[PDB]
RNA sequence: ACGGAGCCAGCGAGUACAACCUUGGCCGAGAGGUCUGGGUAAUCUUGUGAAACUCCGUCGUGCUGGGGAUAGAGCAUUGUAAUUAUUGCUCUUCAACGAGGAAUUCCUAGUAAGCGCAAGUCAUCAGCUUGCGUUGAUUACGUCCCUGCCCUUUGUACACACC
């Protein structure tokens, strides 16, 4: 019967989905990535040096489409966890806001995240087509 | 006591900006919710005020 | 009206309120089934029920569940206290004393907390130490 | 998955800008063995390089270390950003460089001079041997070694 | 001519609990006397008004601590009723403690 | 080389005006002068004009003292010797090329180096 | 800041021909197949303890019995 | 006037405790007693008990 | 340890004769900046999408990708004013540190311990404190041996009382 992403695993739908993005050209990536930290709490690039992007842009889908409407700030919050402070106590610093802000953007130019009239952004009728008709094909790649 | 200099440092700020409204003290101030008494003065006044001691 | 009832399960600060019907053998939480548990290792925790009772004794009856507070481990308590009562409670309600009078046999002779919330909460702290119920240290010198 | 890595070709040391450096390490972690060049910037000179991130330093060839050495010596042709450089604005000459083995520990050393000879505070406090960035030393540092 | 429902609203604050469930209910009363349709005097959480405070004046001595506080509770109520009956009920029963106010909404 | 401070060279620093040192400056200087400025740098900067003209021309000019050490040392303050205020003392300084970029403050030590035994 | 140790390379950093027909001479024979046991016997650095343990996953050389991270658990394919 | 009803409060306490302090100055040859302070939707009422009524009145 | 991905709380607090909590949209790599919109509060920040934790990979016993002290340069914020680095961020140098002697501290169940968040200090600043919640144990369930405490009996040349 019909699938939902909320009927496959999280980790094996969000890799699927960021290889299917990857595979087709669109969902450019910003042209300062491999640059970036992703955030101010980590201290290295990640380590797939290409191909990070889509696997963020594929969580954050998957997150609006669970979610109400979600905007940049909420982001930022949601991922990033503790930097070291050296030798001081660690505390939970906010994600890097551009990134998050260009991938709700390619979003946008894929049609798959749509703005909110409450404010932030929400799922669209095609993304989210494509996100249970992805979620179907890991289900069955699944058995 | 010219009026250019007498009393001419801003006090829009800091520990001295605001006093207790009793003693007019600078240490030891609570700021909690606009009480602006210092904590002393706070412990002989609280039940006047509405504060007990519960738990 | 379709025959439904609404139970809950607690832990220290996590609470899974779950609506039992007369389904088809339908178990999500939050929306989700419970095969995916937002852990994993304590997956069989929440399998717990279904496999002490045994999955044909509710076949045609869907579980609904909706599990806040607490961090993870807590929840899942939670869901298994939850999906337990409503078990219970339902076939107290609507199916036979019997029934319910085997389904508690079958519980309460293992992790009595299946259906009686745990007694454990947070102790507050006090002054005089980082800890609930420790000091800070003593000099001497 | 695996490969037996041509027996007879994996080097063991190198000597990239006049530093022995051991080639079994890692390439970003074993460009990190030279001053002025950490994990972030050695990794990043790898990725601009396009040489194999998991590759070993031993086992990349010789314009592989010639376009890797050419790319960290003036890295804002690299498009390598005006930040993320080691020196940035260059107070004698304004043009941001980036340090490293020898030019690094020497143009700090002139810098230190610099400020000894300026007679700053910074200067003298340096030049005694003291915490500079302000510091409490009534119980911080207390013993040399 | 004042037949326009104002939709109002009686929301209510205290220290203490008796004179505000007395107030509230002396409302509700008042309100069902005149044949009002209201919803009832839904509670709000107590907030508690809470400072920690060392007790010694001078630091000397072991460290103690204690803590005031306060609570308020809220009890809003709001009445799809007429006009005249509902403003009377609100300048009547008044007890020193509890606050009231009224907000038309209208 | 001589003497260049950003690209800027000595010769074009004696003769240049605080703007453009201020977008050659730091971010500490560029915001400190984007804020506002007191009046007290500017009679400052108007006596040591003062003390600069009246000296023959060629000896150290007459030594200005002055309390101020949280302004900094622009291109125009350049050839000049101020006290700066110490606690006690207006210590001596002659104001150097390398002066520029830094306060006052770092050239009046507040406090004597500490000896032991 | 010792030097009690005294360790020495003591690790394959990098594969070479006649240790690879060695970890495929003991690919069977080793009854029970991990990351330090494969480093145990001196020829594996242990990253490419990782990449020789995947690559046995080609013709069913062993078997999985569990293959969460941070470690793998591998016995002889009967 | 508009304020957070929490800080309301706490401003009505330190008012009577304003209150009860000057009167506790001023009355102290009157026998001061005690100090209510009754708000209505016009008037806010200060009632005084003390002992010498007539003196307080004057 | 480091990368990604999962995504879970409870105490709070929050602007008026002042300028607080900040969502959301654009910029910047980040700190941050800007434009708007809510919230005098179960309404908005806020489901405070917090860390530890979980899953998959890189690392592989090397003072090493641990440790991040000490410094060099630059970018911003609060501030009349930041040098004697306020604080935050970016690149680099990366020190001592190998589970720590005598000795000594706290603690018997949601306890200790790990982990963070909120509030008080607050124009800016915590490694502090007061509270809160997450994951959550080993070992007692006894004794007067050390340190003391309570009652009784006894002795005392002690009563500023065994200092
Ligand atoms: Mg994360
Ligand atoms: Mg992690
Ligand atoms: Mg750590
Ligand atoms: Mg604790
Ligand atoms: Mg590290
Ligand atoms: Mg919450
Ligand atoms: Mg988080
Ligand atoms: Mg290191
Ligand atoms: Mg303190
Ligand atoms: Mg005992
Ligand atoms: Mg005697
Ligand atoms: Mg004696």
């Amino acid at each position: 019967p019909g699938v939902s992403v909320r009927d496959v695993p999280a980790q094996d739908f969000i890799n699927n989905y960021a290889s299917f993005l990857q595979r087709q050209g669109k969902l450019e990536v910003p042209g300062y990535v491999d640059i970036v930290k992703t955030s101010a709490g980590n201290e290295l690039p990640p380590q797939d040096s290409e191909g990070w992007f889509y696997k963020r842009a594929a969580s954050v889908a998957r997150h609006i489409y669970l979610r109400k409407q979600v905007g940049v700030g909420k982001l930022n919050k949601l991922y990033g966890g503790a930097k070291n402070r050296g030798v001081r106590p660690h505390k939970h610093v906010d994600a890097s806001g551009s990134i998050n802000r260009k991938v709700l953007q390619s979003l946008e130019k894929l049609g798959v995240v749509e703005i909110s009239p409450k404010g932030g952004r929400r799922i669209s009728d095609n993304g989210l087509r494509d996100l249970d008709r992805i979620a179907a094909a890991t289900l069955e790649d699944e058995e | 006591a010219h009026e250019n200099v007498w009393y001419s440092h801003p006090r829009k700020f800091g520990k001295g900006s605001r006093q207790c409204r009793i003693s007019g003290s600078h240490s030891g101030l609570i700021r909690k919710y606009g009480l602006n008494i210092d904590r002393q003065s706070f412990r002989e006044k609280a039940n006047d005020i509405g504060f007990y001691k519960y738990r | 009206t379709v025959p439904s009832v609404q139970t809950f399960g607690k832990k220290k600060s996590a609470t899974a309120v779950a609506h039992v019907k007369a389904g088809k053998g339908l178990i999500k939480v939050n929306g989700s089934p419970i095969t995916l548990v937002q852990p994993e290792i304590l997956r069989f925790k929440v399998y717990e029920p279904l496999l002490l009772v045994g999955l044909d004794k509710f076949a045609n009856i869907d579980i609904r569940v909706k599990v806040t507070g607490g961090g993870h481990v807590s929840q899942v308590y939670a869901i298994r206290q939850a999906i337990a009562k409503g078990l219970v409670a339902y076939h107290q309600k609507f199916v036979d004393e019997q029934s319910k009078n085997e389904l508690k046999k079958a519980f309460t002779s293992y992790d009595r907390t299946l259906l009686i919330a745990d007694s454990r909460r947070p102790e507050p702290k006090k002054f005089g130490g980082r800890g609930a119920r420790s000091r800070f240290q003593k000099s001497y010198r | 998955s695996l490969v037996v890595q041509e027996q007879g070709s994996f080097q063991h040391i190198l000597r990239l800008l006049n530093t022995n450096v051991d080639g079994n390490i890692n390439v970003v972690y074993a460009l990190t063995t030279i001053r002025g060049v950490g994990r972030r910037y050695a990794n990043l000179v790898c990725k601009k390089a396009d040489v194999d991130l998991h590759k070993r330093a031993g086992e990349l060839t010789q314009e592989e270390l010639e376009r890797i050495v050419q790319i960290m010596q003036n890295p804002t042709h690299y498009k390598i950003p005006a930040w993320f450089l080691n020196r940035q604005k260059d107070v004698n000459d304004g043009k941001d460089y980036h340090s490293l083995a020898n030019n690094l520990e020497s143009k700090l050393r002139d810098d230190l001079e610099r400020l000894k000879k300026i007679r700053s505070h910074r200067g003298i406090r340096h030049f005694w041997g003291l915490r500079v960035r302000g510091q409490h030393t009534k119980t911080t540092g207390r013993r040399r070694a | 001519q004042e037949v326009v429902i104002h939709k109002i609203r009686i929301n209510l604050t205290s220290t203490k609990v008796k004179q505000l469930e007395n107030v509230s209910a002396n409302i509700i009363k008042n309100a069902e006397t005149f044949k009002l349709v209201k919803k009832g005097p839904v509670r709000l959480p107590t907030k508690v008004l809470k400072i920690s405070t060392r007790k010694t004046p001078n630091g000397e001595g072991s460290k103690t601590w204690d803590t005031y506080e306060m609570r308020i509770h809220k009890r809003y109520i709001d009445l799809e009723a007429p006009a005249h009956i509902v403003k009377r009920i609100t300048q009547i029963t008044i007890e020193p403690g509890v606050d009231v106010e009224v907000i038309i909404a209208a | 080389k001589t003497y260049s401070y950003k690209g800027v060279d000595l010769e074009k620093l004696l003769e240049m005006p605080t703007e453009d040192f201020v977008k050659l400056a730091p971010a500490r200087v560029r915001r400190k002068f984007a804020r506002g400025l007191s009046e007290k740098p500017a009679g400052l900067m108007k006596k040591l004009r003062a003390a600069k003209l009246s000296a023959p021309e060629n000896e150290k000019p007459a030594v200005v003292r002055t309390h101020l050490r949280n302004m900094i040392i622009v291109p125009e303050m350049i050839g000049s010797v101020v006290g700066v205020y110490n606690g006690k003392v207006f210590n001596q300084v002659e104001i150097r090329p390398e002066m520029v970029g830094h306060y006052l403050g770092e050239f009046s030590i507040t406090y004597t180096p500490v000896r032991h035994g | 800041s010792k030097k009690s140790h005294k360790d020495k390379a003591k690790h394959a950093v990098v594969l070479d021909q006649d240790k690879f027909d060695r970890i495929m001479k003991e690919a069977p024979t080793y009854r029970y197949v991990s990351v330090s046991v494969l480093v145990d016997r001196f020829k594996l650095g242990g990253s490419l303890a990782r990449v020789a343990l995947r690559h046995l996953e080609n013709e069913g050389i062993i078997k999985p019995v569990s293959k969460h991270s941070k470690q793998a658990i591998y016995t002889r394919a009967t | 006037a508009i304020i957070s009803k929490k800080r309301k409060l706490v401003a009505d306490g330190v008012f009577y405790a304003e209150l009860n302090e000057f009167f506790t100055r001023e009355l102290a040859e009157e026998g001061y007693s005690g100090v209510e302070v009754r708000v209505t939707p016009t008037k806010t009422e200060i009632i005084i008990r003390a002992t010498k009524v007539q003196d307080v009145v004057g």
